[PDB]
RNA sequence: GCGAGAGGGACACG
């Protein structure tokens, strides 16, 4: 009987994305826990996204912003990149405004006290000497993938442009185990987990959450008696 | 002599072509 | 099939329908003869012992 | 589950409109009708609550045009599925000819509770297994789940966990006491799901041998033990199967499943069926999953020895060239020699890719799992496409010799587009002329329908069943689950009129056809429902086993419209022969009782024949032994073969009453008119039948034989006597 | 062995069978006896007459044609035929 | 799409005035003759009650004035392959005698081998010393069309699929980025330049200004030319027309240059639909018999997204008993509908609709009516109107939904032509931005055709030691039985292409890239490629291409030589214990999807002739219930459902109102009475 | 984040040592990122104890059968290996096995020493006739999961001795599947139904519990990281 | 709230 708890070790590879280290796992329970640790970041790591955005000059999706490159459909795929992080639980707003020609990118934007923006040198479109850009985006807290929600859904004005959230910090997980298997039979799992997230909080934060969701959630089997 | 050459604004589409088209579609 | 044949020289012959076949039956809306529809199911009666 | 299927919240609220309507308007959620209505109109949510509460146990009738067969509508249980596709179960596809490549089913609501039970019990999908055309399973696991239960239950020697009985040095170590232990050892990678190991089963009936080997009579199964040399992929299967199946231990191709699914259904409930190949359903696809056959680049080989081959065989065809140059022969003889050398070449390849493929590729392993295709699609998918044919229908000489892996060229794909198009083409127009002829069978057989249980006419066709060989032996005839399967015997089997061997009024299924044999007794008198002597209709008995049950037939089933379905179902997947008509036309000629095209003068007396073979037409005579007339013949042309026999109609050769003088097509009037109703019975079903195994299609004969009975109701008058008649 | 039936399959078709005698008559006696099921519920409140609903401990909200498939099941019903 | 404009011209439709028809059409005119080479292609053809009819001209011909099809030819003389391309019908094509495209001249026009592969003048293909050949077709792919130029790997695929994939690619919704595909074909940037949409210069110049509108480009001499862009407009069948820039203030632009694309154009070349990781294994049964798994990616991502635009169209029209006119003063109707239509009916623009919305309100003379005679005698003292008018306005169907974009309105008041007897007409424009979901159509190439089975999430996705889950996952029973072993090379080369490669030529180069063109010893991640049709990469290229195929960021080669790899399971995590064949696919989205196909009824209009509910979706309709369902019902034996299905659910016109009453009371159902349909035949006999 | 629902736990027995346990409604896809870890942690994280090794009297290079018994070697592995022990000393203890004469011979004959205990004596092992004797001497140890065969990496520490297959675990087979309970209103979440079947050492509800324990811990190693963090609770 | 025309989807290769 191998009397060693398990622990956990990290290593920084880069500022986005680190590898952490369990071992010694119980022989089989390897890819076990590194699949229901990849679950848990991939679903439901709570973030903030922005939910939806209202530009004066028009009144719906299908249209075109005069002297933008783009078309309001682009801007909102491209303002589907911009990572954030609220603190306030409630809904915030934030505002954008560029004049005369130029590239208006995600470091214009002025977002209030807690919120900030972690990416000012995203391309959110391009200006000309007629362009003129008055955006105000909402960001709200919440987790994975919720729809936009409906104008009608709320009591929301005409120029409301609702926008499907994808409130997901992070981006990228694999995992992989190298188990020795000596022929003593003193045999254990090594898990090695990398985690890499979009900028919105380190690797260290997701996988504390994953952890707590979990711990939590377990409570149910070890809760009975 | 690969990807289509007669279009100004052609992305270099590298190509596996051998032979030679000596006539360009109608 | 050849609806006019059939039907002028039934016409002539003034024959008439029984209405106890598979197709007669279902053109009028009325119960099949066969499976549930038979006399001896339809008029099954059923009470608690 | 087998009785399920999805259906999208859109679709059941306005279907069951007026009962949500009601079921809200009790729960006070509408004051009235019309409020309700308003509010199901405008999809409040509280409605969706409502809706699942009527939905349950409610069957809804899904249907695919075209409705070829009687499985085509099953009654399914609904359930709200987000979404809005009708989630099919799989093992209903193959009854509904349903793949989901933009399939769409219409799905039908019943209201009275006539209807309601009728969905229930007669046309429940679970209730619907076996096919009513010849009892062969449709409901068992088809393509991935064959694919994947191939996988678990192979053996594959020399893999880990391998049972090796070396002994002195240590013990086997293949030994488990039980498969708890073995899947233990199986989730550790020590143990794969495919080694030969020893279990130690103590809740699975063992195979009949090992049961009277060491219980002998009434072992109890359950709390018994005995071990088991077997794969633990084969325990884990036995699982599945029903708790009294004795353990098969057999590598599961579709066939193997077929026989033991035919097995459950005829001795075990429905119920234990449905929920066995549920069961199957599920282990097929968890094992088809992990199989890890994939289809790539690199495991579809290419025979290396295809140069030298081709080379041979080019060097043969430029010698027939060459020769042909020389005028050594005309060109339809050359474009001959060229076809026959490269069919033979193709031959060859396609043996070569055989020998030279390992047994557990993907492709090999697909096709030898009988889960899909044949050896030909792999042959040109690797090899070579073989000859292709012109527009009308012969050989392209050339012929195509690069495989689709290696690549067509230019004009070797122009040429293979001949071919493609046109079986598209004869698809279409073969497709209508199979729905005609179903047209015409159901509307000529309707009205035969089972009345009586027994007429108790001691009237019966005969039945061959596995005549005698020359050397002397008991070889069963080919031909048997058509024919004497699923029949009720007319008179009592004997053998050198010894003891009885079945009574009469025996349902004749597979354990009565082997004891049939063993006894030693060929020909068999079964009744039939060409002698079924009840005014209407036709009675239980001499109909025999209804294939779809499995048991007789009740008192009110429609077996005209069965037969006719049965017989219009393989329409649409015959092909014709490349004059005596062997395809779809045949069937249709053959049912409108048409003069045929071929007609091949058969005898009307015996003795011996005064031949003049005739140059241009020809003549035969018959000299009668009642001396009565040699029935002169002419105006056949010098086409016709005589038929062969025993030998070959020959001079002064001894003639029966209808013995085939020629080659060809004989007509059924005519050997009605010499022989009888029986012989043109048994002419019209021979042929029928006949026709229909050049495809390799099985149906029941006893539909052929409600078809033709519905022939010959009707007799002709020669004279009208004093009543009526013309 | 039959295992524990669901939904629609509840109880299993071939004991129903054992209690008639073909597959149709079993359709009519359970449409029959639902008729008089649904009967009793509708017009309970007034005198109902020789409707003798359920017999079957009913469900909450049992659909009348499965209780009387059950009643049929416990060999609660009798059955002449035409 | 473009694709599907480009094709239904050049089309060759074998039926009409003064030509055979369908059943006259007999089943050797739809063959393929041997005259077809090189002046219809034999693959591209519907596949419906069309097949040979209706084709389409091969890439390179022409049709000569009097009109038969022509075809260019290089003709060679003294043994040399010259380039003087003459044109031949096929008079002149049987005549004399044709070498195959795809021959190895010896870079100066002579033959290598004396034997090659000729077209005789009745069709027969033989093999003739390098003599007696007198013409050679200009290059490979002359035999197809534009549309099956376009499939990759075309030579391995059979023709059946061939001709499904052909005919699909003219069915792709324009999605909303429309990334160009990994692997393709020449013909993708002609066919799109040629298919009109995409805008293009006709003279050089210098970009002078650029917006989402207009393109105003700067000419050499004097003249300036505002490209108008064409933003969100309807086409035929309902998809969007949206064209976007693809240059900038600064850029000079060449005569005939792409200054613009279309829907499904990405810089200039076509492009149908997006490259998805795909994996090539039966997965747990819901990728089973053509299904497809897609993962939530492609919904949350937008991967597969298209804008459809419908129309809807209502008039006010001069009535008997006046004029019909649109206001918000309608009959009695709760306020809160009128709060989206503003002042004079019609919705305003960007107002969000759904099933049973109002979109212009309207109202018509009710009819002549009654007023009680106390009040109509108090009206006549008034000498009031009536003001009856009742409500008829236009709602949208059933199902549907989604942003207005536009309302035109056409008047008499603003000196229009209209139809006679219409005073008002007015058009709006509904959009949806229909995602990807269940049981929607989505198709390769090479005909792999099937619907979306489940939208897994992300996380239970089969993922690569690199994390990356796989998009879409195939079946491979549906592979090697259908003989379209081109979804494979392409998925190969879709793999090579997206992590590029780089041939070692350190000791010369390798045999099997020997004939590989230069500049393709080494590609970069996302290299975009071109197999042509019958001359392209060959299988050695793909083994070779495959050994080399650089890592993406670590020391780690996801896809061995053999094309598969190691895949982890997303549920079970641990991973499967075969490699899985993974790569790049170019699949695309159908026209197919499930928001238009799905119906349902319980009760709506019926026929006012026979007494049977209506047909079809456009109205309710309900689902026929023909000769061969009535024959399968009688086959179970199911006399009383029959009895329901043809006459209290479709004709008993006294019996489906008291099935309503029944239902909706909880009452037993009615017995049925006598079908009406059966009451029309009576009276037609009669 | 308030889940809004929370998770239960209900089972219904089925047999003395089983339990189908029915947790619902766990979140989207929360019915497969735990049902297999709760499964593993089943089968291999609950302590338990077991043979390792046995050296049996008049058997030393014929490792086939054996004399004065019925059965052959391979029966008696097997029987010995099916044979429930709960043990607390940590070093392999030593257990004796000795019955002489014809008769048979179950599991009540070992005489356990202190701390080791059977909790099934009835169960039959052999068979001895002719005035046979069998003395066998057993290894028993604790652990966890199920170790193979240890092979005998010591050339001559037990030549009499041969080692076995072990089940350590005490639960012998756990199945789980999941559903899709209320779609529309619920937004499909997923219901876990494990099927769990244990020794009688211990009922399954003890051994889910130390499952729970377990994955806690394992989980939590994560969690003892950034503790003021966010996540989703039950409340 | 019918008719004609056009296009299109789904339909066994042993
Ligand atoms: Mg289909
Ligand atoms: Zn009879």
């Amino acid at each position: 009987l191998i009397s060693q708890r398990p622990t956990l070790s990290e290593d920084v590879l880069t500022d986005n994305r680190s590898q952490f280290v369990i071992e010694p796992l119980e022989p089989g329970f390897g890819y076990t826990l590194g699949n229901s640790l990849r679950r848990t970041l991939l679903s439901s790591i709570p973030g903030a996204a922005v939910t939806s955005i209202r530009i004066d000059g028009v009144l719906h999706e299908f249209t075109t912003v005069p002297g933008v490159k783009e078309d309001v459909t682009e801007i909102i795929l491209n303002l589907k990149s911009l990572v954030v992080s609220s603190e306030e639980d409630e809904p915030v707003t934030m505002y954008l405004r560029k004049q005369g020609p130029g590239e208006v990118t995600a470091g214009d934007i002025v977002p209030p006290a807690g919120v900030t923006v972690h990416n000012p040198g995203m391309h959110i479109a391009t200006l000309n000497d007629k362009g003129k850009l008055e955006v105000e985006l909402v960001v709200e807290r919440g987790r994975g993938y919720v729809p936009a929600v409906q104008n009608r859904a709320s009591g929301a004005e005409i120029g409301r442009i609702p926008v499907d959230s994808i409130y997901s910090p992070v981006l990228k997980v694999t995992y992989k185990v190298d188990a020795t298997r000596v022929e003593q039979r003193t045999d254990f799992d090594k898990l090695i987990l990398d985690v890499e997230t979009k900028n919105s909080i380190s690797p260290r934060d997701a996988l504390a959450s994953a952890g707590k969701t979990l711990v939590e959630l377990f409570g149910l089997a070890r809760e009975l008696n | 002599s690969s990807s289509n050459n007669s279009v100004p604004g052609a992305p270099n589409r590298v190509s596996f072509a051998k032979l030679r088209e000596p006539l360009e579609v109608p | 099939q050849e609806t006019t044949r059939v039907l002028t020289d039934a016409a002539i012959n003034c024959r008439s329908d029984k209405l106890n076949g598979l197709k007669e039956n279902v053109i009028i809306g009325k119960l099949i003869p066969a499976g549930t529809g038979i006399n001896r199911y339809r008029n099954i009666a059923v009470q608690p012992t | 589950k087998l009785h399920q299927c999805g259906l999208p919240k859109l679709m059941a609220l306005e279907l069951f409109k007026p009962f949500v309507m009601k079921r809200l308007v009790d729960l006070n959620h509408a004051q009235n009708i019309k409020s309700a209505k308003r509010m199901v109109e405008r999809q409040r949510p509280q409605v969706w609550d409502v809706l699942e509460e009527v939905i349950a146990e409610h069957p809804v009738l899904l249907n695919r045009a075209p409705t070829l067969h009687r499985l085509g509508i099953q009654a399914f249980e609904p359930m709200l599925v987000e979404g809005k596709a009708i989630q099919l179960h799989p093992l209903v596809c193959e009854a509904f000819n349903a793949d989901f490549d933009g399939d769409q089913m219409a799905v039908h609501l019943p209201l009275s509770a006539e209807a309601q039970a009728e969905a229930r019990i007669l046309m429940l999908s679970s209730n619907n297994i076996l096919s009513p055309a010849s009892g062969r399973p449709l409901a068992m696991p088809r393509l991935d789940m064959v694919t994947g239960l191939y996988y678990l239950t192979t053996e594959v020697p020399g893999d880990t966990g391998e049972y090796q009985p070396a002994s002195g040095d240590h013990p086997e170590t293949g030994v488990y006491s039980s498969p708890a232990e073995a899947i233990m050892a199986a989730d550790r990678g020590v143990l794969s799901v495919r080694a030969k190991i020893k279990v130690r089963l103590t809740q699975l009936r063992p195979p009949v041998e090992i049961e009277a080997e060491l219980f002998g009579h009434s072992g109890w199964q359950p709390g018994d033990a005995w071990m088991a040399e077997t794969t633990l992929g084969r325990v884990m299967f036995n699982e599945l199967l029903p708790l009294g199946y004795p353990f098969v231990n057999k590598q599961m191709h579709k066939k193997v499943q077929a026989a033991i699914i035919n097995d459950l259904a005829e001795r075990y409930p429905m119920i234990v069926v449905a929920q066995t190949v549920d069961k199957l359903k599920d282990a097929g696809f968890y094992w088809a999953t992990r199989s890890g056959v994939t289809v790539s680049m690199a495991d579809v080989l290419v025979p290396p020895r295809k140069k030298e081959i081709l080379d041979h065989y080019e060097e043969r065809a430029d010698k027939v060239e060459k020769q042909f140059q020389r005028g050594a022969l005309n060109h339809d003889e050359r474009n001959e020699a060229l076809v026959e050398i490269w069919k033979e070449a193709t031959d060859e390849v396609g043996q070569a890719l055989r020998e030279h493929y390992p047994d557990d590729n993907p492709i090999i392993t697909i096709v030898d799992s009988g889960a899909t295709g044949n050896f030909t699609q792999t042959r040109t998918l690797a090899g070579m496409k073989g000859l292709v044919t012109n527009p009308k229908g012969e050989f392209i000489p050339r012929p195509v010799k690069s495989s689709f892996r290696e690549g067509l060229t230019v004009l070797e794909y122009f040429i293979n587009t001949h071919g493609a198009r046109k079986g598209l083409a004869d698809t279409a127009l073969r497709t209508a002329d199979s729905g005609y002829l179903t047209r015409r069978l159901v509307d000529v057989s309707q009205d035969v329908i089972v009345r009586e249980h027994d007429c108790q006419t001691e009237r019966g066709i005969v039945v061959e069943l596995a005549e005698r060989a020359p050397d002397g032996t008991l070889i069963r005839d080919p031909y048997i689950e058509t024919s004497a399967y699923a029949r009720t015997l007319g008179t009592d089997a004997v053998d050198e009129a010894g003891n009885v061997i079945v009574e009469r009024g025996q349902d004749l299924g597979d354990p009565e056809i082997d004891a049939l044999l063993a006894a030693g007794i060929t020909q068999v008198k079964v009744r039939s429902v060409l002698t079924c002597a009840t005014s209407t209709g036709v009675c239980a008995t001499c109909y025999g086993r209804s294939m779809a049950t499995g048991k007789l037939v009740d008192i009110g089933e429609a077996v005209g419209i069965v037969a006719a379905q049965s017989i219009g179902e393989p329409g649409t997947q015959l092909t014709m022969r490349t004059d005596i008509t062997g395809g779809l036309p045949r069937v249709q000629e053959l049912f409108e009782a048409r003069v045929p095209r071929g007609k091949a003068p058969i005898a009307d007396v015996t003795g011996r024949v005064r031949l003049e073979d005739g140059e241009r037409f020809y003549k035969i005579t018959i000299v009668p032994d009642d001396g009565g007339e040699e029935v002169v013949y002419d105006k056949i042309s010098k086409r016709q073969r005589l038929r062969v026999f025993k030998r070959v109609l020959s001079d002064g050769d001894h003639v029966e009453v209808g013995q085939q003088l020629m080659e060809g097509s004989a007509d059924p009037h005519e050997v009605l008119r010499v022989q009888g109703p029986r012989e043109v019975q048994i002419h019209l079903v021979r042929e029928v039948q006949e026709v229909y195994r050049a495809q390799g299609v099985s149906i029941h004969d006893k539909h052929i034989e409600v078809i033709v009975r519905q022939m010959l109701r009707r007799v002709t008058i020669i004279d009208s006597g004093s009543t009526e008649f013309l | 062995g039959y295992d524990t039936p669901l939904g629609i399959t509840n109880p299993p078709i071939d004991e129903l069978l054992d209690r008639v005698s073909s597959k149709y008559a079993l359709v009519i006696y359970a449409a029959k006896r639902a008729r008089q099921i649904n009967d009793y519920y509708n017009q309970l409140g007034e005198g109902i007459l020789e409707y003798v609903g359920p017999l079957v401990e009913p469900g909450l909200q049992e659909k009348p044609l499965s209780i009387a498939l059950r009643e049929i099941h416990a060999d609660l019903l009798e059955h002449t035929e035409g | 799409n473009p694709l599907s404009g480009l094709t239904h011209k050049r089309r060759l439709s074998a039926l009409g005035p003064g030509g055979l028809s369908r059943e006259r059409a007999g089943l050797e005119v739809r063959d393929v003759h041997p005259s077809h080479y090189g002046r219809m292609c034999p693959i591209e053809t519907p596949e419906g009650p069309n097949i040979g009819l209706i084709g389409s001209l091969s890439v390179y011909a022409r049709v000569n004035p009097f009109g038969f099809i022509e075809t260019p030819y290089r003709k060679v003389v003294d043994g040399v392959v010259s380039d003087e391309i003459v044109y031949l019908t096929a008079d002149e094509e049987d005549r004399h005698v044709v070498a195959q495209a795809n021959s190895p001249i010896d870079a100066d026009g002579r033959f290598v081998e004396p034997r090659v592969l000729v077209r005789r003048k009745a069709g027969e293909v033989e093999y003739v010393p390098s003599s007696e050949v007198d013409y050679m077709d200009v290059s490979p792919r002359q035999m197809v069309s534009v549309a099956t130029a376009m499939i990759p790997f075309l030579e391995h695929d059979d023709a059946n699929r061939a001709l499904m994939g052909a005919n699909m690619q003219r069915q792709a919704v324009p999605l909303v980025r429309s990334e160009a595909p990994l692997v393709g074909t020449g013909m993708e940037l002609r066919a799109a330049i040629d298919a009109g949409d995409v805008v293009v210069a006709e003279e050089s110049g210098v970009i002078e200004e650029v917006s989402a509108d207009y393109i105003t480009v700067m000419h050499d001499n004097g003249t300036r030319r505002t490209y108008r862009m064409r933003k969100f407009a309807r086409s035929n069948h309902g998809t969007c027309a949206n064209q976007c820039p693809i240059v900038d203030a600064g850029d000079r632009v060449e005569a005939g240059q792409v200054i613009a694309d279309g829907p499904c154009t990405d810089d200039g070349e076509m492009a149908l639909g997006k490259n998805l990781l795909v994996a090539i294994m039966p997965w747990e049964g819901h990728n089973y018999e053509d299904a497809i798994i897609l993962s939530n990616r492609l919904v949350e991502e937008d991967v597969l997204t298209s804008i459809h635009i419908e129309e809807h169209e209502i008039d006010a029209r001069d009535t008997k008993l006046g004029a019909e006119e649109i206001t918000r003063d309608i009959p009695n109707i709760s306020d809160e509908v009128l709060a989206d239509l503003d002042e004079r009916g019609i919705v305003r623009i960007g107002a969000e609709v759904r099933d049973g919305d109002i979109l212009v309100g309207k109202v018509t003379p009710k009819g002549e009516t009654e007023l009680t005679p106390e009040e109509r005698l108090l009206r006549a003292i008034f000498g009031e109107k009536a003001r009856e008018v009742r409500d008829t306005s236009l709602k949208v169907p059933h199902g549907e939904s989604g942003k207005v974009i536009g309302i035109r309105v056409f008047s008499r008041e603003d000196e229009d032509e209209l139809p006679a007897g219409v005073n008002e007409l007015v058009r709006v424009y509904v959009a949806q931005k229909r995602k990807i979901s269940d049981g929607d159509k989505l198709a390769g190439r090479h005909g792999n055709k099937g619907v979306i089975g489940k939208i897994l999430p992300v996380e239970d996705m089969p993922f690569l030691a690199d994390g990356t889950p796989v998009d879409i996952i195939l079946n491979t029973h549906g592979v090697p039985r259908r003989m379209n072993i081109g979804q494979i090379l392409e998925t190969h080369l879709g793999w090579c292409a997206h992590s590029g490669w780089k041939v070692d030529a350190a000791k010369g180069v390798p045999d099997w890239a020997a004939r590989l063109p230069d500049e393709l010893l080494e590609a970069q991640p996302n290299a975009i490629v071109s197999t042509p049709v019958f001359d392209g990469a060959q299988e050695a290229e793909l083994q070779g291409l495959l050994s080399c195929t650089l890592p993406n960021r670590d020391g780690d080669v996801l896809v061995d030589a053999d094309g598969k790899a190691m895949l982890f399971d997303g549920r079970s995590g641990e991973p499967f214990p075969y490699p899985v064949t993974v790569g790049y696919m170019y699949i695309m989205k159908l026209h197919h999807l499930v928001d238009d196909k799905i119906h349902a009824r319980s009760t709506g209009p019926y026929s006012m002739i026979t007494q049977q509910p209506l047909g079809g979706k456009a109205q309710f309709g309900g689902q026929r219930f023909g000769e061969m369902e009535c024959w399968a019902m009688q086959a179970y034996g199911a006399a009383y459902t029959l009895q329901e299905l043809l006459t209290i659910k479709s004709d008993d016109t006294v019996g489906r109102v008291k099935v309503y009453e029944a239902i909706v009371k909880g009452e037993n159902i009615p017995e049925p009475g006598i079908p009406e349909s059966f009451k029309v035949l009576l009276k037609e006999l009669q």
